[PDB]
RNA sequence: AGGACCGAACCGACUAAUGUUGAAAAAUUAGCGGAUGACUUGUGGCUGGGGGUGAAAGGCCAAUCAAACCGGGAGAUAGCU
RNA sequence: CACAGGUGGUCAGGUAGAGAAUACCAAGGCGCUUGAGAGAACUCGGGUGAAGGAACUAGGCAAAAUGGUGCCGUAACUUC
RNA sequence: AAUUCCUUGUCGGGUAAGUUCCGACCUGCACGAAUGGCGUAAUGAUGGCCAGGCUGUCUCCACCCGAGACUCAGUGAAAUU
RNA sequence: GAUGUCGGCUCAUCACAUCCUGGGGCUGAAGUAGGUCCCAAGGGUAUGGCUGUUCGCCAUUUAAAGUGGUACGCGAGCUGGGUUUAGAACGUCGUGAGACAGUUCGGUCCCUAUCUGCCGUGGGCGCUGGAGAACUGAGGGGGGCUGCUCCUAGUACGAGAGGACCGGAGUGGACGCAUCACUGGUGUUCGGGUUGUCAUGCCAAUGGCACUGCCCGGUAGCUAAAUGCGGAAGAGAUAAGUGCUGAAAGCAUCUAAGCACGAAACUUGCCCCGAGAUGAGUUCUCCCUGACCCUUUAAGGGUCCUGAAGGAACGUUGAAGACGACGACGUUGAUAGGCCGGGUGUGUAAGCGCAGCGAUGCGUUGAGCUAACCGGUACUAAUGAACCGUGAGGCUUAACCUU
């Protein structure tokens, strides 16, 4: 699970 | 021009007066005998098939005999086509020795290469293997991306990856004839040649002249 | 094989002299410079042989001006003109590739005295 | 990874096409024992090519 | 690659491998028939039947370089013996490969190898 | 065969020890400098009240590889370790007055001719 | 003499690789730290949820913690899907 | 889970070793419940390497290397 | 500067070449004296930098030994749809 | 009810507004070297220091180190240094919890590929009797880079300095293909040395284990750093461009009619695949020359006899190979193993004697052993057969051979 902040 | 069917004996070093040293490959080039020869009338192009060396009886196909009995030669090996330039001219059951390359000083010589199996994109097509260490994690030879996103969306034709290396026709031009040798059937010329040993070699003349 | 075992035959030297790793062998080796033909002497210790009919070469190492230099020659080359032994030693070994480590008094080799 | 639809009766059935067996294509008869055998192989009771050569 | 090389690893390495043998090696001598997988059976040619050729002459070096071949005394008598002698005539070709079928736990091929001379 | 960060000693009396090659001149993505190859060096290592000092950047060619020299016939000539000779960075001849060590005669060039005539052996 | 030194058991978990539908819901392998002390460990006991405990990370309190778990108020409410 | 994990005490052979480390063994107990072939790419765990030797890389990550006994000798800085 | 935006400040050292590092300058955007200032031997699986040794980290990969991958027999999953 | 970031790595592909190479027009173009513009995309189009950086600066190269598109190409291919979770600290803001495209130290990157695509390799069927070979080449792919030196010639040019075009020769860099003759690497399947320990009763001699115990060398094979070759000439049609003749337009005019020249682009030339080229082609050989029976009487079905050329299967196997495939061979035989001889590699075996108190040395002895290699040899294993594949091959028209 990859998080674009 | 036309050429011979030979057979590669290996590899030989031959010293020279001088001093230098000179690798060359041994080439067996037995008699080679005219088996059919192609007519424009006939066939639509001028050429002449040949057979060399010779193999047991016992094995040969019926139609394979039959072929070699119109031509009254024995049967050799297999069989080869040379293509015949506008002077040139053959008859069925003629032989043809080395010596035709006597006044050659640069000869084509075609054969099949050593057979690698499947062979990995490093070996095939000299890929750059990625970071042995750094982090990488099971990638070390791997070929990596192979496309660019969806604007293609998919690998385009001929993409070097990989798959089968060698054991396939390969064509050397422009080795020098360091030696002809008629009283042996062997021809001696510069250099490597496609094949391993006792493999079935043709040899032509330079037609890169 | 046998046409090339034939072929190799024909142009094989026969004066090669025998001679074994350890041994101090001088090597007469044609050089030329200009038109002129010239002849010099390379005199140094056998560290390996490897008989290969025709392609049969030894190695020589002689230390000249302070540098180690190590000369692999084909024993059946025309540039190498003749092969004298010196000095024979006496080795345990085929090669001597730890002599490179070597120098001064740890290099000497015991002579061989049948 | 995973496929994106369920391949159907038609498209297993072509992939299995291939899976089907081969039958000997004959068993060798001894030449003296008489019974079938598989060829350069010895027989039930120990013959081959004529010569008991397994005791058993 | 594998062009021009000899001996099968047999999902081995060389220390099981080399041990493999010499038991099997032994076996043949004092059984003169065993029954082994086929692919076994025939790298026990290249190990059993020098051991017969080195036999072909008695010595105490020869007994000896059969012994570290085999570390087992009553295999080099055997060998020297009864099998030397007896192969005395017989320019190799000591044994003698029969296919015996698959075996029921795993299918592997099997065949029986056993000495030429064993007829009595 | 000489690349970037090679070490090599020196073969003259222009009074440095030992150089960096930093460059083989001659060709692009060139990665080999054998005997008689010109490569760019930077000293390392010199002797005080030389003609050249530390950190000076110059051009040397390669007198002497442990890799090696090939001879028509076959035969290799080795040395224990790689040498070279500095030369001035714009006219391309040799600074030192002297050659030490033997030399190999792939050198045997016009441009060359100081060296083999200074070199001790052939 | 030593919260002294090197180093096994023992207690830890700094780095890398592997594994990541794993052999394993936190491990393996090669190294690594402490190893007479503020050490480590067995058995039993005490502290209970706005509370405990905490050489203090909002850490831990039965694989659950910016307020445990179980039952109940309860079909909480949801202008949202 | 017939799970490469966890689980407190007692017994403590031989040779080498300072040693309960380590290597090979005794008493004793085991070969770990799928095998048989092949010897492709590629992945994993390792061995070796011409010439160069950190040019790799965010970074000497990882590897390589050092490694034991006596004896000689050992700088700056020191709270001695 | 664990603090400096402008900024890779400027000068010096190291390197063939140094936005990092070390020394120095002070123009401290926005240090500072027990939410301590400045030093400090020893210690640190602590951060940054340099050198020797060392090497497949790399130029540039080659070969080899094993476990998988591949084929045969037996058993026989999974995410997804 | 999720389309994972910057940079690096690997692998790329296209555009031409061209960085180099190629062809031209002007030039305030003497030459050399440039400036500018036009045509041209075939090939080629740096390594390092600093920084997470792209960029940039610097060092040193290069014929040149092009500009862009491709999810600012590419994380179900790798990395995770920078940003952008939770820890902690500095400066700064806030009474405070906390906050800061401010800065610092630390900080889990999963997925066994169903489909499309791509790289390889097979099976089936088709190609209209069957079968074994050799081909034609529609089409497709690969390849297309370039420096320096010498000669021409110190000539043309220029006051001098300086220094050619156009044509030749030689030798390099990079890249690509092939191969092991050479130089080397590897060589846990070949020798030898040696440490610890255990064992074969013991001595001697050997074997097991300790990373192949640690090491020294090494056959074949594979292989690069090793050594051979390659890019092209030539031809056709052209771009920019330069022209001949020539009117419209009495002149002029490269163009309207008609001709000539012109580049690494284009079509060929060189190399490889290639008749599933369903438009399924051509050529040369080889094999099959019987009985009947039924009605739904037709490219019909069925029984008996027959089983060809050839193929497959099985076996021994290969410098062929994941498996298939492909090549060799199966007794009328050298396919593999063994055996014999030789060559290699290792380096003077064991036993015995002789010297020495002994370790050890010496003689027998370049001995012994020796994998994949070379030349030979039926000693072992490749069986007598079975199995598949048939029995003269549609219709129509045309031209011949005819009655
Ligand atoms: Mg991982
Ligand atoms: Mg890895
Ligand atoms: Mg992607
Ligand atoms: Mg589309
Ligand atoms: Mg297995
Ligand atoms: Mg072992
Ligand atoms: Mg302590
Ligand atoms: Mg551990
Ligand atoms: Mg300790
Ligand atoms: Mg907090
Ligand atoms: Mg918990
Ligand atoms: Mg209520
Ligand atoms: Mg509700
Ligand atoms: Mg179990
Ligand atoms: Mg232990
Ligand atoms: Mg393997
Ligand atoms: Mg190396
Ligand atoms: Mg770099
Ligand atoms: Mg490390
Ligand atoms: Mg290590
Ligand atoms: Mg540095
Ligand atoms: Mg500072
Ligand atoms: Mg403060
Ligand atoms: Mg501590
Ligand atoms: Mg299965
Ligand atoms: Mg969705
Ligand atoms: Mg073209
Ligand atoms: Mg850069
Ligand atoms: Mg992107
Ligand atoms: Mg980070
Ligand atoms: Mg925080
Ligand atoms: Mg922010
Ligand atoms: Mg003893």
């Amino acid at each position: 699970m990859f998080k674009a902040f | 021009m036309i050429g011979l069917v030979g057979k590669k004996v290996g590899m030989t070093r031959i010293f020279t007066e001088d001093g230098v040293s000179i690798p060359v490959t041994v080439i067996e080039v037995e008699a080679n005998r005219v088996t059919q020869v192609k007519d424009l009338a006939n066939d639509g192009y001028r050429a002449i098939q040949v057979t060399t060396g010779a193999k047991k009886a016992n094995r040969v196909t019926k139609p394979e005999a039959g072929h070699f009995a119109k031509a009254g030669v024995e049967a050799g090996r297999g069989l080869w086509e040379f293509r015949l330039a506008e002077g040139e001219e053959f008859t069925v059951g003629q032989s043809i020795s080395v010596e035709l390359f006597a006044d050659v000083k640069k000869v084509d010589v075609t054969g099949t290469s050593k057979g690698k199996g499947f062979a990995g994109t490093v070996k095939r097509w000299n890929f750059r293997t990625q970071d042995a260490t750094h982090g990488n994690s099971l990638s070390h030879r791997v070929p990596g991306s192979i496309g660019q996103n969806q604007t293609p969306g998919k690998v385009f034709k001929g993409k070097k990856m990989a798959g089968q290396m060698g054991n396939e026709r390969v064509t050397v031009q422009s080795l020098d004839v360091v030696r002809v040798d008629a009283e042996r059937n062997l021809l001696l010329v510069k250099g490597a040649v496609p094949g391993a040993t006792g493999s079935d070699l043709i040899v032509k003349p330079a037609v890169k002249a | 094989s046998n046409i090339i075992k034939q072929l190799e035959q024909e142009q094989m030297k026969q004066d090669v002299p025998s001679f074994r790793p350890g041994d101090t062998v001088e090597v007469k080796v044609w050089v030329v410079e200009g038109s002129k033909k010239r002849l010099q002497a390379f005199e140094g210790v056998v560290i390996a042989i490897r008989n290969r009919g025709l392609h049969s070469a030894f190695t020589v190492r002689k230390i000249s001006n302070g540098e180690g230099v190590e000369r692999v020659f084909q024993t059946h080359s025309p540039v190498v003109d003749s092969i004298s032994v010196k000095r024979r030693g006496a080795v345990r070994k085929a090669k001597l590739y730890y002599l490179r480590e070597r120098t001064g008094k740890a290099a000497r080799i015991k002579e061989r005295l049948n | 990874a995973v496929q994106q639809n369920k391949p159907t009766r038609s498209k297993r059935g072509m992939r299995r096409s291939h899976d089907a067996l081969t039958a000997v294509t004959s068993l060798s008869v001894d030449k003296t024992s008489g019974e079938k055998h598989l060829r350069h192989h010895i027989t039930a009771d120990g013959y081959y090519r004529g010569r008991k050569v397994i005791a058993k | 690659m594998r062009h021009r090389k000899s001996g099968r690893q047999l999902n081995r390495n060389s220390s099981h491998r080399q041990a493999m043998f010499r038991n099997m090696a032994g076996s043949l001598v004092r059984h003169e028939i065993i029954k082994t997988t086929l692919p076994k059976a025939k790298e026990l040619r290249r190990v059993v039947e020098p051991l017969i050729t080195l036999a072909k002459t008695d010595s105490v070096a020869n007994r000896r370089l059969a012994f570290a071949r085999t570390r087992d005394n009553e295999i080099v008598a055997k060998l020297f013996n009864e099998l030397g002698p007896r192969f005395a005539s017989r320019a190799g070709g000591y044994t003698r490969i029969l296919k015996c079928g698959f075996r029921a736990g795993d299918n592997a091929p099997m065949a029986y190898i056993e000495l030429v001379d064993r007829s009595e | 065969m000489i690349q970037e960060q090679t070490m090599l000693n020196v073969a003259d009396n222009s009074g440095a020890r030992r150089v960096m090659c930093i460059k083989v001149l001659g060709g692009s993505h060139r990665r080999y400098a054998g005997v008689g190859d010109i490569i760019k060096i930077t000293i390392k290592e010199a002797i005080p009240r030389g003609k050249v000092k530390k950190g000076d950047v110059l051009k040397a060619v390669v007198v002497r590889t442990k890799k090696g020299v090939r001879r028509p016939d076959g035969s290799v000539i080795r040395f224990d370790g790689n040498a070279c000779v500095l030369l001035n960075n714009n006219s391309e001849q040799p600074i030192g007055t002297r050659i030490f060590g033997p030399v190999t005669r792939e050198l045997r060039s016009e441009k060359f001719m100081k060296i083999i005539s200074l070199a001790p052996e052939v």
